[PDB]
């Protein structure tokens, strides 16, 4: 039951694409400003993450998640991670995908449980930590060790001494849970030191996975989507894109001209904001071999030669084979 | 009156079906309260948990809540009835944990004998609650079978079901039944119907809310949500009261205005909504 | 003795004393409880002397007919008739689907109750199973061996019953193979199945068609009997002989408007109102039950196929 | 004879594989009975038991039989060739020697056969097998049977069945009589024909002398008339029913005015489903 | 340590193979050591067996794509028979892996070992080195490695034989495609009758044969075509003559329409029943009569089937 | 140059994701090499590992490779990755070494907490290798779960995929997903195409394949030969040189002419005759 602020494990890839987002960057009444703290446009949303802020903070989200529909390269993960950002002080955040509940060597009552616990923090002369650390070490997992160290962690700030700053839970994918993980959630949702979960779709009407006759909104029970509260994000204009492409050339320090991110910007149009975001230092590398300091559009329009998405490749395959 | 906004059809429905509990003769049936997702099933179950008396017991287990990797599906059955019978009074569940501390079967028909004992004593007395299975046709007939084992018992409770599903695949075979529930039961259900809120009864029932999470509001904003609460869903406007004050309260309002809930209403969106505008770029998507 | 019979199943079957047949063997109208039905009361009283004339070898009893027109009445009637203290075991077909114990002690258990021994103490072929831990086919062999001694040696009678295993379609390919096995031996009861279904793909299979959900090897086994549905003037009958027997006073004009759900709806739902019209009779102080009351219940508790018909009919406009 | 009545084609051809089975040349092989629900193919089969000898085992085990939650198909199928080889058979010594049975107490009583049976003390001799509604088992009980049948005690295999091209029973392949075409590369197929109207009569006349039950030609003509309509196990039902009811009126045997009512009291499977779609479709 | 118990009941039917027929040139005589036409076919086999002479076989298989009774058993019994004297051979079906007493690549790996001999075969020198296992496998294999090192005993593969290869599923093939590698292994002669098949144990996939392409590359394809009523008949006369079957010229040209109607399979099965009929009547040998009769009493299996539909209808 | 033919395209970009290597920036990512069957994947993919490393690992396992009897996928996929690890002063090797018979998950932790002393020990090194994954279709999610388990890791080996398949549903799932790979991993894989070979491109390579077995050959072989590479498969025509020149050595030729190849093309066939004759009498027998 040790505290250790040091001892922790943070996917540095996870975070490098968000490195830039500093604070949802709203204003005034919860005003959006076109350019603010990393983010950029998404207006409409980015004022709506300010409002749950608020809720947050004046404790009134009771129960209740959040739920980020859009189509994929709209700022979802970058939202989430601002919300993350803007409650303040290295708040944790967990970043996971649907998928990774399917695991051989571990439950998924275990994985799931597991990354609410990285979500929680103890700011506990003083030093943070999360519930997952206090398990830890705290090699055995048992549903006794849990309502214990909850007494204990829980004994602390009823004692005044400590103070309990609950993070973001980010789960992407949500379509790919089944029902038995949405039911363990359910019930963890209700507890008092539980964190935020920012729940994630693009897909549509999506039927539960298993063999479920019923067809149900972004692949969530209905029992559990009543508490949910749906943001919407939507795609972003080639000026827009452009303005997103310059700032991570800047938090990478690569030196971009201006036809380049015309360029780069209407092949993000094309295919995604996560494609053309992931051309950026390939094609550095490349501008590196040709002895050369700033990406000219040749290096972009040769690395759109050479590297393809996964939606016009496998395209190719298909039809090529046919 | 008591949190009730008509649903008078169901409220009388359910009135009737307190009698045959009181006169002993509901032995052998079931209630099944069908109707659409959120008109107050919960309440109508919550309502002859209260009228039939001071200290019943009540329990309110989902259909999906059995699918857990927690214990066996019988298990999570068993706990229910267990809990859902008083005998100060506290229930046979409570009792479970006492007398043993999962549990062993052995251990429940140990504390049963004793328990027809101290009855049978004239110290200890029996009660039955009420046990409430909402989502019912998630249950498949492995659990439907038990049910009927249970039910057959003398000390078993009353058991009411809710469902919003028409004619379905009984879960865990290949035949459709009314209900997703198998014939068999069937035919000892008193099914009672829910209809969904007129107009009057939503604003009616907002109103009750605001009182409770103390939010002051225009009649034009109050009736301008009602209006919002018939064409999506009574769950939704009432999801953003709280968020609508905290806007107004931003710019210091105090008394929500109609803008604001003009506002929020464009920030939140509704599951219906939130289909449509993924179904829309879903296909455009899929165009070329 | 262990006392264990089931009465809350048989509730709805008080009435049913006999087959009401003349010495002939044509049917009366209504007597012993019954009404119409003739055709199959007739041939009930044919299969009720091939059961003491020892003709039965191995054969069934199937009662195939659409729900509510007195399957499991007209099998309760048999066993009281045929002898006294004759043991009636209804099942339904989806008991043997349980995961506390397996497919076979659900059905082996209703088996063994069926069966009696007349030593004087009647007790069931199950309740030697309990008097003599965990009950096991070793332990039966034992007991029919124990058994079959009994009587030859005079000391008791052995007095068959019946099994009524209701929506047979339901059994799997594995109950009935372990039904035949059983069937053929000497002291197995009367076995009187009941289905409303057609052609059923056999519940294992997956391929398999054939008539009422049974395999050939056991349906080329069966008598089969079909039943009618009951007419508006009979339907009337019936309801009035149950409001009889629960102390039921009703109006004459009522039992016309209750018989008419049962046309409507089933036989099996028209007398399950009467029990709860009569609370609402007792509220405003009634004795019978009016036309009012009746057109009250009628409205506020509903029938299975009305409601899916509301849900489902609401649930194409609800949404979309 | 075995009252053998028609399956003229059938009777003769069984008969040709008695010789193979005299001959020791059946080794490497089996018999398939094809044909209708009640065409004698048990009968058929029962009939080369006897006359291929007076002691010769035969066994009835229907293809669903294996299905059993009691055992695992092996021993179910295993019990049953064992079953099938003073004079006895060796599931019979398999049971005194194991006072379920033991892997190695098989194996032991094979040993200790192999000693008297060489010796000249004892003498084995092969039965018959009959499996009927073979569509019923799956591709991991026929290859059993190919390993069964290589020993040099097996007994002659024969396979009934009423089925045209079927699944394989645990796979995704349709093959004629629901079997594996590495076994019907084997076997002897037999076709067994339908009864017509004198080959009706003739039978139903048999089993009512096995009863003990008279009848006017007219109620013959009748009765064959509904075998014909419906089908030889219906019309063989309607009898003893049938004279308990001549018999409850007191008449001496049994008349057309029975036949009549039995007839309207019992059904058939054609006329139950009928009196039920039309009411499954309403 | 041997009691040989080969499927002699399995290779009955091709006493008469002798071998490959094969000519001084690379043509092969239409008519020598028991094999008749096929011709092509039988060239390509002449071929197989120099490639294993010359050891260049290394990795690959056979595969005799073709009709069903078109001769892919005998070839494949011809292979072992050019590749020296008393070379193993062991045929089996593909269906057989599929048992309940036994793991898959038990059965497999089994006849795998039963098809390479010593000079006496790697699967008698498990039964003989007992406890089979994998462990074992592993153990006398090096051990006879040293043998082969010391030129005390020589190393003869021999031939397997996996007919409906399309019954295997894709973890068997994984298997084999194992052991093919290892230095041991005996020439794998698959058979198929068969286009795209979905590949047992995927439900999608789909390749020619039935077969993975990881496998289904290193397989050198051999077709077999019909055989003509001309030269079905010379087979069933082969048959005839290695059984002690007097048969009547008239008889031969009525069990060789019967043969191109159904299979060869089945008319060389109706040989032995017929002859029988014929002792029935006290004949010397099979007249035509004969053949009218067994075509009328016994069936083969697809019209038999054809009937019990049409009496379904 | 180095045995590579052709490949123009792939060769150049799988020159650039050498650099991402060198450059230390291919943390998070991987290698996927899209393209028909026989367009030489595994020389692309072999060729970087050549390229990039005197004694670098390399490994070279089918997806059904992990659907295996004798070994639950995860000890299949944990073995790969251990053994593509290099380190010297590979990772599954040393655990033969430190254990002796079954490796565990405790005895791994050892042998790998052991190694981060050595190496910062200063004393011992670590290199990554190269994982290819010929067939990457035949994974299901619970393997590629690992995977983004496994390329978290610090000494992670580079993991390089091939697959000739367009959509598909992921095994293991309901979902269909380009290249049967999951959304969240195919937004983090650089996609190479590799183009099917010109007419001189396998002229090139039959020559080198000759030299290997010393088979010369005459040049209106090669451009036979050549022919029926382009029209059935560069990985058939290869087969029939072998069994050609034993034809030509069979008639003391001396060199293949054409002669052999038109022979031995007439006598083993190519896997689309093959099917071909076998559907033309899989109709007609069907069609009656
Ligand atoms: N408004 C924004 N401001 C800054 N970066 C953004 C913005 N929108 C998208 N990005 C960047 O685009 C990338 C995609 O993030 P995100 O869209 O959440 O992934 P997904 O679209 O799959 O949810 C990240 O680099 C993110 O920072
Ligand atoms: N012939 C009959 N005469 C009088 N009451 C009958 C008769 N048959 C059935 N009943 C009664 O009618 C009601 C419904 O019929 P029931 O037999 O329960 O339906 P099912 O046909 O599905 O078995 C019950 O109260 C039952 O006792
Ligand atoms: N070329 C041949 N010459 C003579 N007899 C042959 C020839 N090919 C096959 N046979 C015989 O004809 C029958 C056909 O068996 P075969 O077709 O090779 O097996 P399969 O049907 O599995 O392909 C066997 O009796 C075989 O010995």
């Amino acid at each position: 039951m040790k505290i250790e602020e040091v001892k922790s494990t943070t996917k540095t890839q996870r975070i490098a694409s968000h490195s830039h987002v500093k604070g949802l960057g709203l204003d005034e009444s919860g005003l959006a400003k076109q350019a603010a703290s990393g983010l950029v446009g998404q207006e409409n949303a980015r004022e709506a993450c300010g409002v749950i802020v608020e809720l947050i903070k004046s404790k009134k989200m009771a129960g209740r998640a959040v739920l980020l529909a859009g189509p994929p390269g709209t700022g979802k993960t970058a939202l989430a991670l601002a919300i993350a950002q803007e409650l303040g002080s290295k708040v944790p955040f967990c970043p996971m995908v649907g998928s990774e509940v399917y695991s051989t060597e571990i439950k998924k009552t275990e994985v799931l449980m597991e990354n609410f616990r990285r979500a929680i923090g103890l700011r506990i002369i003083i030093q943070d930590v999360t519930l997952h650390d206090l398990d830890v070490a705290n090699t055995e997992i048992t549903d006794k060790l849990r309502g214990e160290i909850n007494k204990v962690v829980n004994k602390y700030i009823d004692q005044g001494i400590a103070e309990l700053v609950p993070g973001v839970l980010f789960v992407d994918e949500v379509h790919m849970l089944d029902i038995e993980c949405f039911t363990y959630l359910h019930r963890a949702l209700e507890s008092s030191i539980a964190p935020i979960v920012i729940f994630a779709s693009n897909r549509g009407n999506c039927v539960i996975r298993g063999t479920e006759d019923i067809t149900s909104p972004h692949g969530i029970p209905l029992d559990l989507l009543d508490r949910v509260m749906i943001i919407r994000t939507m795609l972003y204009t080639p000026q827009e894109m452009k303005q997103i492409i310059k700032i991570r050339a800047q938090t990478e320090g690569i030196n971009i001209s201006e036809e380049a991110l015309n360029h780069l910007g209407e092949i993000g149009t094309k295919t995604t904001l996560r494609y053309s975001v992931q051309l950026l230092t390939p094609a550095n590398l490349l501008a590196k071999i040709n002895g050369k300091d700033s990406i000219e559009k040749e290096h972009v329009e040769e690395i759109s030669e050479l590297f393809y998405d996964a939606k016009s490749s496998a395209k190719i395959l298909a039809d090529q084979q046919d | 009156s008591q949190g009730m906004v008509g649903q008078l059809a169901a409220r009388r429905a359910a009135g009737v079906v307190l009698e045959m509990i009181r006169e002993g003769k509901i032995a052998g049936r079931a209630v099944l309260i069908a109707g659409q997702p959120g008109t107050g099933k919960t309440a109508i179950a919550m309502g002859m948990a209260q009228a039939l008396g001071p200290d019943t017991p009540f329990t309110a287990i989902a259909g999906s809540e059995i699918f857990s990797l927690e214990m066996s599906k019988t298990e999570a059955l068993t706990q229910a009835f267990r809990r859902s019978i008083g005998v100060h009074t506290v229930s046979l569940h409570e009792i479970d944990v006492i007398n043993s501390r999962e549990i062993k079967s052995e251990v429940r028909e140990q504390i049963n004998a004793k328990v027809a004992e101290w009855r049978e004593e004239g110290k200890a007395e029996i009660i039955p609650g009420v046990l409430f299975i909402d989502e019912v046709h998630m249950l498949d007939i492995e659990s439907f079978s038990f049910l009927n084992r249970a039910l057959e018992s003398d000390m078993a409770p009353v058991l009411i079901m809710a469902t919003n599903r028409g004619i379905t695949r009984i879960r865990g075979t290949s035949y459709q039944s009314p209900h997703g529930i198998p014939i068999d039961l069937l035919d000892r259900l008193l099914i009672v119907s829910t209809t969904p809120y007129s107009e009057k009864d939503t604003k009616q029932i907002l109103r009750i809310r605001c009182e409770e999470e103390d939010v002051e509001m225009s009649e034009d904003a109050y009736t301008v949500l009602t209006r919002i609460g018939l064409e999506t869903s009574l769950r939704y406007a009432i999801q953003l009261i709280t968020a609508a004050s905290l806007v107004c309260r931003k710019r210091k309002g105090t008394e929500v205005q109609v803008d604001d809930i003009k506002r929020v209403y464009s920030l939140f969106l509704d599951e219906s909504r939130s289909t449509q505008y993924m179904k829309e770029y879903q296909d455009a998507f899929l165009f070329n």
